[PDB]
């Protein structure tokens, strides 16, 4: 359940 | 008449949308409203990279930058342009320090970081490798061009032996017919000159031998309860400064717990050992 970076938020 | 606050959320659902080049069109008004805001330039800069034009988003990290030096999203899509630019040096350098701040900020993003910065460091070998002579040989050279002159002595010399009974279509497979048992008679060879104690064979670094943390080569391999095998250094961290899990199967990890993958050591040895690149990949 982290997140990712090749997300624009 | 619309809030620079509220053309970004557009966008961020145009581009979850996967409406690329509305989103990133959606950025631009929110970025003409307001300037000084970096998280629009990032997110704008994204839009492009999907659109496939660094151009573009190389440019909007340049700004968004200016703005937030410490930038670390910034940072590392600055490092992904660089890519598609062939800037393989800068790039990876980019994505070493947009690793450093994520890990100083405390940030979490995992794989994505260290896996896109070995891509990088794979991609960028990958070019200078492919760039390098080999030097043929002596016999190579001599034996090289002995086929090739067997061949003109037939395509060129037996071809038109008969330009009736063969017309266009007949000996146009009779001509490929032996262009491949000369391709393949010297393809037997070239593999004999690689096989022979030469160097001349692709150099590339296995993945078995990489960490599933630092995917990156392993100086002092361990595994855990689990199976996996990590570096020290890496586990070492995060077992300080994430929780005491396995980042893989997610088991309840300690310190106290580790074994030293000592059987690796080796093997990670004897393939330094043997390979001269390395420390230059």
């Amino acid at each position: 359940d982290t997140s990712r970076m090749e997300e624009v938020d | 008449s619309p809030s620079a606050q509220e053309l970004k959320e557009q966008g961020n659902r145009l581009f979850v949308g996967r409406k690329y080049p509305e989103a990133a069109a959606c950025y631009g008004r929110a970025i003409t409203r307001n300037p000084l805001v970096a998280v629009y330039y990032t997110n704008r800069a994204l839009c492009y990279l999907k659109m496939q034009q660094p151009e573009q988003a190389l440019a909007d990290c340049r700004r968004a930058l200016e703005l937030d030096g410490q930038s670390v999203k910034a940072h590392f899509f600055l490092g992904q342009c660089q890519l598609e630019m062939e800037s393989y040096d800068e790039a990876i350098a980019n994505l070493q320090r947009a690793y450093s701040l994520a890990k100083e900020q405390r940030l979490n993003f995992g794989d994505d970081i260290p896996s896109a910065l070995r891509i990088a460091k794979k991609k960028r070998w990958n070019s200078i490798e492919e760039r390098r002579i080999h030097q043929e040989s002596e016999l190579h050279s001599y034996l090289t061009r002995l086929i090739a002159a067997e061949r003109e002595r037939e395509l060129e010399e037996c071809q038109r032996n008969h330009e009736g009974h063969e017309d266009d279509g007949h000996i146009r497979a009779q001509q490929a017919c032996i262009e491949a048992k000369h391709d393949k008679y010297m393809a037997d060879m070239d593999e004999l000159f690689s096989q022979v104690d030469e160097k001349r064979k692709k150099r590339d670094i296995p993945d078995y031998l990489c960490g599933k943390i630092s995917f990156e080569l392993m100086r002092e391999p361990c595994i855990t309860p689990s199976g996996i095998t990590y570096d020290r250094k890496d586990i070492e961290e995060h077992l300080q400064r994430v929780g005491h899990f396995n980042p893989v199967t997610r088991s309840p990890l300690t310190q106290e717990q580790l074994i030293p993958n000592l059987a690796m050591k080796e093997v990670i040895d004897a393939f330094i050992s043997e390979n001269g690149w390395v420390e230059d990949y």
